[PDB]
């Protein structure tokens, strides 16, 4: 019983920013390491960030380091990521994907071909 | 179009669930813990059979109780001979990754299933391929007998499959799941078989239809493997968020869980007793706890292997427990 | 004279405790690789050969210790069990040498050339020194040590050890590079360290007693002190401070605790 | 992946129609096969070295 | 052996033996 | 009367198949298993070591159970495509922090000023990784291969009888 659900998106402006919040239900928050992922249109999955079990320790891809900063609450059992000065080349639909095991560090949810614990998709968008 | 129906997906979903909390109105330890427990459980190893090289990967018994087959990771399927420790028949394999071996119900054949997502059949009245089933697409994770004529796949490309001997191809397909189905078990009845799979789901088919009858959604990880209760009414799986949890088949949810905070090590095997109040859960941190299925007690601890268990069986006689590891040993336990 | 009488007496009490303790530590280690039947490997199964050899020596020179022609036969059995101890040095010096460097992958295909080496070529010099020193010298016991005879059976033992010596040069040559394409230092000097005993590197880098009484005393006390323990740091470094034994030890031990009570 | 939706929905119905025993009688159930065949069990209650063919 | 390293017991036992 | 027999005949029955075993053990312990990474096995011979390799292209990018069968190998060949490079730092993240393939080696095969840079830029990024942990990654590139895998393996065997050791 693994159930994601994501709010924002929506319409903005380029050089406007975003909030995605991931809500977890189903599984013990503490425990797991979080992820997102983007599917941009045309494009395959790519891969944003995650946090450890604790909320130490970060990554990013190189094309979002310095602009997207992400965090988790795991009382509150959600996620965050929060998007900074957004470029009209990066609109994608953003997925909140978890590493399948407790108290680990590798994960394997970049995949397309039927990853179960991920979100719904959040379709941000940036006209011009 | 999409979202509108996501909704009413959403209000069955509801439904269900709703409808489950309704109908449970207790648990399985407020009516059981009144009952005495079996205490401890003290297991001494008899045998332990040595002849494989790599890891011994996958075991099953026979229904004659006296001889079991292993496969291990050297390309070899070993027919052992319980009783006496002897050796019956070594068999060589065309791929040497192997993660699934079978003993028919009759004794008559044997089916091993690999990384080479082909699942072989070995006839045993010298020893050699009979029919080689390929129909899946990713590889073969577990196999079982129906009777002589009919084997019982669970894939790992998300797709149990029935498939017959003689003709070689699949009278039915089961595609309900959206991970790797690892482990599949049989009901005692033989018409029904649960299915666990990535996605903390196991589920229910009926083999003569071919459609998802239940579901059952308790789990946080991907469920490694799945034993029915000797009746027929429940089963038990084995996650990797170390927790055993105790499904029914009639009441539609979890029983119960099997669980504590010093086992943070994912099951790899689950296995019943003969009356089914012992439940006996392999983990990969080289020990197999025994749990009282009833009371969500620790009866005892098998702590006699040196690496990780990969699989564990009890005899249709119910007498004995026979464990196999990566350290390339077969102990049986009585 | 009362200063060399004393001298010999806490060395004959060092040989003692030495050696004593060094064949009880030597025997658990040996005990342990017979025990465990997981620890099965082929340099384990050689090492096991060379342990039985310092427990046969050890009990040997303890058994020439409390006596001092069948004060003779004794003898005789001293000098092939010190002989062959030394050449299973080199057969061990000789396997690591073509494991690491030569013949890479596994190395149980000339197991029986390692045998002839380690027990069947030391029969040779000592029968020769036996047959030839009752003819030319006819000593008692042959308690004599100051002889001049005694280089045949010593002379290919020495030989043994210097190449050996070679070998112990290929393999920090081998290991600073390793180290370098990966604190070096540190390691470097521990891994020559640790290496010296099971080899056998003492003997070679100090070959002889210097004439100086001074030099010539300290020298005597590092000597006895390293041969008389040498079987004990070889048990030590291989049999507790390895690692995959460490590992099988404790597994042991906490089913000691639980099956017990 | 509207289409693949509408298999989604039908297979949920197809599992929602079934009627529920209560986890009370299922319990009680489980408890009563148990509490039958636990005397014809070898891991529960051991059996002597003259029964056992493993001994 | 001429008081070599490899016969450290030789030397050792045979001045306690004289005396 | 005919436990006797019984006896008599397993014993024979036994006997050839575990002096069969002995004759296999030989020949497994002078295999040196490979895995491949971006259903097919093919073992070869260089200088008269066996090489038994299996490349897993026919399998889903569901890995995270197909994977662990594979940790008795040798070496994990590693071959990287040029958003494609990124994504494949992520999974050579994922094989060096895992808890069963924590001893497994990896060699890369990533397959003039300024190209020169840019092969030196994805050796640094995936030398970064080995850091952040027994098991060391072996980068190589573009222009024989199999040498390069059979000189690199033996590095591998050098360093797995150092340890045993305790040398390195």
């Amino acid at each position: 019983q693994v159930q994601l659900q994501e709010s924002g998106g929506g319409l903005v402006q380029p050089g406007g920013s975003l909030r995605l919040s991931c809500a977890a239900s189903g599984f013990t928050f503490s425990n797991y390491k979080m992820n997102w992922v983007r599917q941009a249109p045309g494009k395959g999955l790519e891969w944003v960030s995650d946090i450890s079990q604790s909320g130490a320790s970060i990554s990013y891809t190189g094309s979002v380091k310095g602009r997207f900063t992400i965090s988790r609450d795991n009382a509150k059992n959600t996620l965050y990521l929060q998007m900074n000065s957004l470029k009209p080349e990066d609109t994608a639909v953003y997925y909140c994907a978890r590493c399948p095991a407790p108290f680990t560090r590798d994960c394997f949810d970049v995949t397309s071909t039927t990853y179960a614990y991920r979100g719904q998709g959040t379709q941000v968008t940036v006209s011009s | 179009e999409l979202d509108q129906l996501r909704q009413e997906a959403e209000q069955l979903k509801n439904q269900i669930r709703d409808a489950r909390k309704a109908c449970a109105d207790a648990t399985l330890s407020q009516i059981t813990n009144n009952i005495d427990p079996v205490g401890r459980i003290q297991m001494r190893t008899r045998r332990t059979l040595r002849g494989h090289l790599a890891k011994i990967y996958a075991m099953h018994w026979g229904t004659d109780s006296r001889l079991l087959v292993s496969a291990s990771q050297d390309g070899k399927l070993i027919i052992w001979d319980s009783y006496t420790t002897n050796k019956v028949h070594a068999i060589p394999l065309r791929s040497s990754w192997v993660m699934t071996c079978a003993y028919a119900p009759s004794g008559n054949y044997v089916a091993c299933g690999g990384l080479d997502n082909i699942c072989s059949i070995y006839n045993l009245k010298n020893v050699r391929v009979s029919r080689e089933l390929a129909g899946h697409t990713g590889y073969l994770s577990c196999c079982r007998f129906l009777d002589d004529n009919q084997i019982v796949t669970s894939s790992g490309d998300t797709t149990c499959a029935l498939w017959d001997i003689e003709t070689g191809q699949q009278t039915t397909t089961f595609t309900g799941h959206t991970g790797d189905v690892m482990s599949l078990s049989l009901a005692p009845d033989t018409r029904l078989f649960v299915s666990g799979a990535c996605d903390a789901s196991a589920k229910l088919w009926d083999v003569r239809e071919g459609m998802c009858r239940q579901t059952f959604t308790g789990h946080e990880s991907d469920i490694n493997a799945i034993c029915f209760f000797p009746n027929g009414n429940a089963f038990a799986t084995g996650s990797d968020d170390a927790t055993c949890r105790l499904f029914d088949l009639r009441a539609d949810q979890e029983l119960m869980t099997y669980s504590h905070d010093n086992i943070i090590c994912g099951i790899t095997s689950v296995s019943f007793s003969k009356s089914g109040r012992l439940l006996l859960a392999g983990y990969d941190d080289f020990n197999c706890n025994v749990w009282d299925a009833l009371k969500a007690d620790r009866a005892g601890v098998l702590a006699g292997h040196d690496n990780r268990v990969s699989c564990l069986g009890v005899t249709d006689d119910g007498m004995a427990v026979a464990t196999g590891s990566w350290d390339s040993f077969l102990k049986i336990w009585n | 004279t009362p200063e060399k009488l004393k001298n010999a007496y806490v060395l004959y009490y060092l040989a003692i405790v030495g050696h004593s303790l060094s064949i009880f530590t030597l025997v658990i280690s040996l005990g342990i690789f017979v025990f465990f039947r997981s620890l099965g490997c082929q340099r384990v199964t050689l090492h096991k050969n060379m342990f039985l050899t310092y427990i046969l020596n050890s009990m040997i020179i303890i058994i020439h210790l409390v006596e001092v022609v069948s004060c003779k036969i004794l003898h005789f059995f001293h000098q092939y069990m010190m002989a062959c101890n030394y050449f299973w040095m080199l057969c061990e010096g000789i396997y690591l040498h073509t494991l690491i460097v030569v013949a890479v992958f596994t190395e149980k295909q000339r197991l029986r050339w390692y045998y002839l080496l380690g027990w069947g070529f030391p029969l040779v010099p000592t029968t020769i020194h036996a047959i030839t020193r009752a003819v030319y010298f006819n000593d008692n016991c042959w308690l004599s040590v100051e002889t001049h005879l005694l280089y045949i059976i010593h002379g290919p033992v020495m030989a043994a050890l210097v190449v050996n010596f070679f070998f112990l040069l290929n393999i920090v040559r081998v290991l600073v590079t390793k180290m370098r394409e990966t604190h070096m230092y540190l390691k470097a000097v521990k891994a020559t360290m640790i290496l010296v005993p099971l080899l056998g590197i003492q003997f070679v880098v100090f070959p002889w007693r210097p004439s100086n009484k001074m030099l010539g005393k300290i020298y005597d006390y590092v000597m006895h002190s390293l041969i008389h323990f040498q079987g004990f740091f070889v048990a030590t470094i291989y049999c507790f401070c390895n690692n995959e034994v460490q590992t099988t030890v404790k597994r042991q031990w906490a089913q000691f605790k639980i099956q017990w009570n | 992946s509207i289409a693949q939706a509408r298999k989604l929905v039908e297979q949920l119905k197809m599992e929602a129609n079934i009627d529920r025993i209560k986890v009370s009688k299922a319990a009680a159930d489980l408890m009563a096969y148990c509490e039958a065949h636990a005397k014809e069990d070898p891991l529960l209650t051991p059996v002597p070295a003259s029964e056992n063919p493993f001994r | 052996c001429s008081n070599l390293s490899t016969c450290v017991l030789g030397k050792l036992s045979q001045e306690l033996h004289k005396l | 009367e005919d436990q006797r027999n019984e006896e008599k005949a397993q014993r024979e029955a036994n006997k050839k198949i575990e002096k069969q075993l002995q004759k296999d053990k030989q020949v497994y312990r002078a295999t040196h298993r490979l895995l491949l990474l971006g259903i097919f096995e093919t073992k070869f011979q260089v200088d008269k070591v066996n090489f038994h390799m299996f490349d897993v292209g026919g399998q889903r990018d569901e890995r995270r159970k197909w994977i662990q069968c594979f940790n008795d190998v040798t070496a994990i060949i590693f071959v990287v495509a040029s958003n494609r490079l990124q994504e494949a730092l992520n999974l050579f993240k994922s094989i060096w922090n895992n808890r069963w393939l924590r001893t497994i080696s990896v060699i890369l095969f990533l397959n003039d000023p300024r190209v020169t840079r840019a092969k030196y830029f994805i050796r640094d990024e995936f030398l970064r990784i080995s850091t952040a942990s027994r098991h060391y990654c072996y980068p190589h590139f573009t222009c024989e291969n199999i040498r390069r895998v059979f000189n690199d393996c033996r590095d591998i065997i050098q360093r797995m009888h150092l340890r045993q050791y305790e040398l390195l």
